């Protein structure tokens, strides 16, 4: 996965709902003779809220591209270009230089094939 | 970045990069391309070879022929779209009664689904894929209208009927002909046959 | 021939049967599937012919128009009904010939 | 909307004007014709994040700084540590409404949307450093390219390396049958033998 | 044109997000099948003078005389049944076509006989087409039959009873079969 | 030399607009039936299909956004010959696509 | 967007997700055409499309000529002799001469033809030269030989029909092949001789002398003179 920054924010807009959700106990439970549990239940929202900003800033310590430097990290692409696009027909023209022998060779073992029949039938 | 046409296995790691080798593949092979036959294409092993020999030695030194583009080269394709019996007649009698009959199943089978609403013993006929989809007493008649009336009605009632007694005619008098004409021929038969039993021979 | 049985009893259900049918008007009911299930009984809604065939009945109708550019005004169904009506009497008169 | 939705192209359609143009391939050589060639494209949309200054104009401060990273450490603690002080001040926030609300509440919520304003600050440096995501992505995906040419490397050598030293067996080199001479393998070599 | 045919506006449906209630009855009066002089829209004419006296529609509707579009089967989310009619009385219905939601189409309903005469006409031209170009090939003779003339038959190639006094397998179905036997001859 | 005066009110600035405006238009299975029809088909229609070709072309093929077109440009790349522009493949040829949208 | 909203008078069709992230990823993906060229051929890649799925029916078909087909009859070349130089083992009395097609020509008897139709690469482990069909059924005996269209129709089809039905089941398999295949021949030698029992007693010479064929499991009766 990526901008996981936005996964964040699921765990920020939506956390933000979850406030929401924290909101609707209220509404006329009181004197209509728990809510003192449900407090408990806000100490357990003080915990998983928190404890998922944490994690926000855990996810925050390795933000992809540390060097944060497009600018340069699209040269670093460059410079993996001049790696890869130079090994590209390079590492697939063994193909070819390597069936030019080898379709021959391998009619060879067809050849000893014959010879392999000549030996099944003495 | 030839790496990018590489990057088809790039492809292969968001897909399975086809099926590949498959001897179906060989079977729509074996109707596809010269020639046919696996045997008589093993005997055309051989030829397949020489098709590989000079059959190939056409090149490429001659003028770009810009007429030819571009598009329109579909175009001629286009051209192939358009300039390009015993059983065919039962053939295409079974496909058009295959359609107005299987129409008329459907006849049946909807009209099941509105008799449905009473009578059990209706729905029953109706084509087996139906009843294990839409539950039976769905259709449902509404009264309504004359609905509508236009002189297309009297006009094709006419001239339809005065093509169906011509047609009765062509009909009599074409088949006048090919009878006189088995007549023509019958008659050579029995004279031929005055030559022999009227000169007295077995039959 | 056995289709000539079919259509006669068919035709033999057309009758007054018409007169009540005129009337009626196809709709499916409660029991009747809603998501997408439709469209095919639109097609049963659908009375539509061959179009190709629909396309002949249209032929029929432009081309007797055009017998009309030929004939560019000439009544003849008011007297065709003593055409039909002369098959009737002519197909009396061939049955006394029979019983002669 | 479509009107209707079938086009009203269908006789610049027709293939007989082609056709009329394949007697026109000769014509210019010394209508339609030309405008069965390729049409004049759209400029069009060409507009940038039209849903950032602009949006920041519709306040976006914190962004303001975020627009300033554009020039830990580096950009980052703004980005890390600011970003902490925006969701805990947020927090702080919602002490603002939820610490005391019943004495005439229509108050504070009405001051949640200055919170919201506030927040309005997040959003926009982060879908900045989305693109830098992607180049992210970009550079991890480029070199899995570069795995699969190695593993050309990692079997094409090893068909070279062995099926070259297994060139030469007992069958000795596999060109040993010698064509003709190989004509004489099944009987030199064989029927010979007494 | 009445029946299963395109007639979408379908932004109108995109700002109503669906149908309620009246509102079908808002897409129908975009629609052809609307009537002017329908008690739906007289009394559109009546929410142009009075607009409030109205009600929901059956009662302002049925109350008064002429083209009217009640409302009686519901089928949320999709279809909803919607019979056109002709309110002689107060008290009095003349009913008409069962308009009804086809989802960003509304259609009059069929005649049965409509479909019926279209299935009669198809198959009976199925009939004379049969007749049409496939017959009088097999030409009739007395002594020949019928006659089938080709430029080459192949492809494949009331009388008399007594007289003078291939099986294209050579015997090969019995060798088939003495195969069935024989495959299991040594498993039986 | 005056194809354009064969419109019997035409001509237009045409250009790229209404070209991808409808290709996407193009794109849905349920609208491959109603091309059973006049509008175009096999007819002097198959031109259309026949000069959309542009579209794999560098520029034109950033503007599309929904590859069901390029799917039903798969469609005309197959034998559309066969029932894909004939018979095939009522709504379920939309499920063939709601499964490309499904992945 | 502004194009976009020059686009949006149509119909409510498009047609998927309202979301465009991808899409975001298409400019993105134009950067990558700034980054991208080589190669046209890739360019769809560059897009990233042209495989959004193919679990669909439709057709899936394009020309396919020439080499191609040939270069895998080589890779069978290889194949099918290289099973030969495993397995194999047995069904005697044999001279195999494999090209192409697996060679299984006899003697006064008849022609046997060889021609493996399903998943490919299954060597040394299942080596053992399993898969094939009757191929040109052709048989080469000499009193009786040509082979039209029906016999090469109803007799191959279950011939392979049943050897699949040997596949089914744990392995035999080729040997009851190779026994069937001597059965129909010889039995058809049966009545060869048969129609020689009646070259001589439905006509000259004399009568009396005779070889019905039994429908019983197969017999000729050389009854002679009383």
């Amino acid at each position: 996965m990526a901008c996981r920054c936005t996964q964040l924010q699921d765990t920020i807009d939506e956390v933000a709902t979850q406030f929401y959700s924290s909101i609707h106990y209220l509404s006329s439970h009181h004197d209509f003779v728990s809510a003192e549990e449900l407090q408990f239940a806000q100490r357990d929202l003080a915990k998983d809220l928190v404890t998922k900003f944490m994690q926000i800033d855990t996810l925050i310590n390795q933000l992809p591209g540390i060097s944060t430097a497009p600018k340069h990290q699209l040269e670093k692409i460059k410079k993996l270009q001049n790696s890869i696009e130079e090994k590209q027909l390079e590492r697939k023209s063994l193909e070819s230089e390597n069936e030019d022998l080898k379709l021959q060779l391998a009619k060879r073992i067809e050849t000893f094939g014959r010879l392999s029949c000549v030996l099944f039938q003495p | 970045d030839a790496d990018i046409s590489s990057l088809s296995l790039s492809l292969d790691p968001e897909i399975i990069g086809g099926q590949n080798n498959f001897l179906e593949n060989n079977l729509q092979q074996i109707f596809q391309k010269i020639i046919q036959e696996r045997g008589p294409f093993r005997d055309l092993k051989e030829e397949d070879l020489q098709k590989e020999l000079q059959k190939e030695s056409i090149k490429d030194e001659s003028s770009a022929k810009s007429s030819e583009t571009e598009n329109v080269l579909e175009f001629a394709t286009l051209d192939s779209k358009r300039n390009v019996d015993s059983q065919a007649y039962k053939k295409e009698l079974i496909e058009q009664i295959m359609i107005a009959q299987t129409e008329c199943s459907l006849a049946l089978d909807m009209t099941s689904l509105l008799l449905s609403k009473f009578k059990e013993n209706s729905i029953e006929t109706i084509s087996p894929f139906l009843k294990s989809t839409v539950p039976p007493s769905s259709l449902q008649f509404s009264r309504s209208q004359p609905p509508e009336s236009k002189e297309s009605d009297a006009t094709l009632a006419k001239c339809w009927k005065e093509k169906s007694l011509t047609s009765s005619c062509k009909f009599l008098f074409e088949a006048k002909e090919r009878l006189t004409s088995v007549v023509e021929t019958e008659h050579e038969y029995y004279t031929e046959l005055v030559k022999v039993k009227e000169a007295s021979w077995p039959l | 021939n056995i289709l000539l049985s079919q259509i006669h009893s068919l035709s033999n259900n057309l009758a007054a049967h018409s007169h009540t049918l005129q009337t009626t008007s196809i709709y499916p009911s409660l029991e009747f599937p809603v998501k997408e299930q439709e469209p095919l009984l639109t097609t049963l809604l659908r009375t539509k012919a061959l179009p190709e065939v629909e396309e002949w009945e249209a032929n029929t109708l432009q081309e007797y128009e055009a017998s009309i550019s030929s004939q560019p005004k000439k009544k003849e169904a008011n007297d065709a009904y003593q055409k039909d009506q002369l098959w009737d009497q002519a197909r009396i008169i061939f049955m006394e010939e029979r019983e002669n | 909307s479509a009107f209707p939705p079938p086009p009203p192209y269908y006789k610049l359609f027709t293939r007989e004007n082609i056709e009329k143009v394949i007697s026109n391939m000769e014509k210019e050589a010394k209508s339609l014709a030309k405008l069965f060639k390729k049409p004049s494209c759209l400029t069009s949309g060409t507009y940038q994040m039209f849903g950032d200054t602009w949006r920041l104009d519709e306040a976006n401060a914190i962004v303001g700084t975020s627009f300033t990273r554009v020039h830990d450490l580096i950009k980052i603690p703004r980005r890390a540590y600011e970003l902490r002080f925006l969701s805990r001040s947020l927090m702080l926030n919602f002490l603002e409404l939820l610490g005391i609300m019943a004495k005439a509440p229509e108050q504070f919520p009405s001051k949640v949307e200055n919170i919201r304003v506030l927040l309005l600050n997040l959003h926009h440096l982060i879908n900045d450093y989305r693109p830098h995501q992607s180049r992210e992505s970009l550079i991890m995906l480029l070199e899995k390219q570069l795995k699969h040419e190695e593993s050309q490397v990692e079997l094409l050598r090893t068909h070279n390396r062995q099926m070259t030293e297994t060139l030469e067996k007992y069958k000795s080199l596999d060109f040993n049958m010698e064509k003709e001479g190989d004509v004489i393998q099944q009987l030199k070599s064989s029927i010979k033998k007494p | 044109d009445l029946t299963s045919i395109q007639w979408r506006m379908p932004e109108w449906v995109q700002s109503m997000g669906g149908l309620r209630t009246e509102n079908v009855l808002e897409y129908f009066s975009q629609s052809p099948f609307y009537s002017h002089k329908s008690n739906n829209e007289m009394l559109k004419m009546q929410s142009q003078f009075n607009a409030l006296d109205l009600g929901d529609l059956n009662s302002q509707l049925k109350r008064l005389t002429g083209i009217q579009f009640v409302i009686i089967h519901e089928r949320p989310p999709f279809l909803w049944v919607i019979q056109k009619q002709n309110r002689l009385n107060e008290n009095e219905v003349k009913p008409l076509t069962v308009y009804f939601v086809c989802n960003e189409n509304i259609y009059m309903a069929p005649n049965a006989y409509t479909l019926l005469a279209t299935r009669m006409l198809n198959a009976t031209y199925c009939f004379q087409k049969a007749l049409t170009k496939i017959e009088k090939f097999p030409q009739y003779n007395p002594q020949e039959g019928y006659t089938y003339p080709k430029l080459s038959n192949d492809n494949l190639e009331e009388n008399k009873n007594q007289s003078i006094e291939p099986e294209d397998f050579s015997v090969v179905r019995a060798f088939m079969q003495s195969l069935h036997s024989s495959k299991e001859a040594p498993d039986v | 030399e005056t194809k354009w005066l064969l419109s019997k009110v035409p001509d237009d600035k045409s250009r790229f607009e209404i070209e991808l405006e409808f290709v996407q238009m193009l794109s849905n299975p349920w609208y491959l039936n109603f091309l059973a029809q006049h509008k175009y088909f096999e007819d002097e229609a198959f031109l259309q299909y026949l000069e959309y070709m542009e579209y794999w072309r560098e520029p034109e093929y950033v503007k599309f956004i929904i590859y069901p077109t390029c799917l039903h440009m798969l469609t005309l790349l197959k034998n559309p010959q066969f029932r894909n522009d004939i018979s095939r493949a009522d709504l379920s040829k939309q499920v063939n696509d709601e499964i490309y949208y499904e992945w | 967007f502004l194009q976009g909203q020059k686009f949006c008078f149509q119909n409510l069709v498009h047609v998927l997700q309202d979301i465009r992230y991808q899409l975001s990823f298409a400019r993105l993906r134009n950067s990558d055409l700034v980054t991208a060229l080589d190669i046209l051929s890739t360019g769809t890649s560059l897009r990233l499309a042209n495989a959004p799925t193919s679990k669909l029916y439709m057709l899936s078909e394009s020309p396919l000529s020439t080499k191609q087909i040939l270069q895998t009859l080589h890779a069978l070349n290889m194949l099918i002799r290289i099973r030969l130089s495993l397995y194999e083992i047995i069904p005697t009395p044999f001279q195999h001469f494999t090209i192409a097609n697996g060679r299984c020509t006899f003697t006064v008897p008849n022609e046997f033809s060889v021609s493996l139709t399903t998943n490919s690469q299954d060597p040394k482990s299942t080596g053992i030269s399993f898969q094939w069909i009757v191929v040109d059924f052709q048989f080469h005996l000499p009193d009786f030989s040509s082979t039209p269209a029906k016999y090469r129709v109803f007799i191959e089809l279950h011939l392979n029909e049943e050897i699949a039905a040997a596949f089914v089941l744990q392995k035999p398999i080729l040997p009851l092949i190779y026994n069937i295949l001597h059965k129909f021949c010889l039995y058809q030698r049966l009545n060869l001789l048969s129609q020689q029992t009646f070259q001589l007693s439905r006509e000259s010479w004399l009568g009396h002398l005779r070889g019905v064929y039994d429908e019983k499991p197969p017999r000729l009766r050389l009854y002679y003179w009383p």
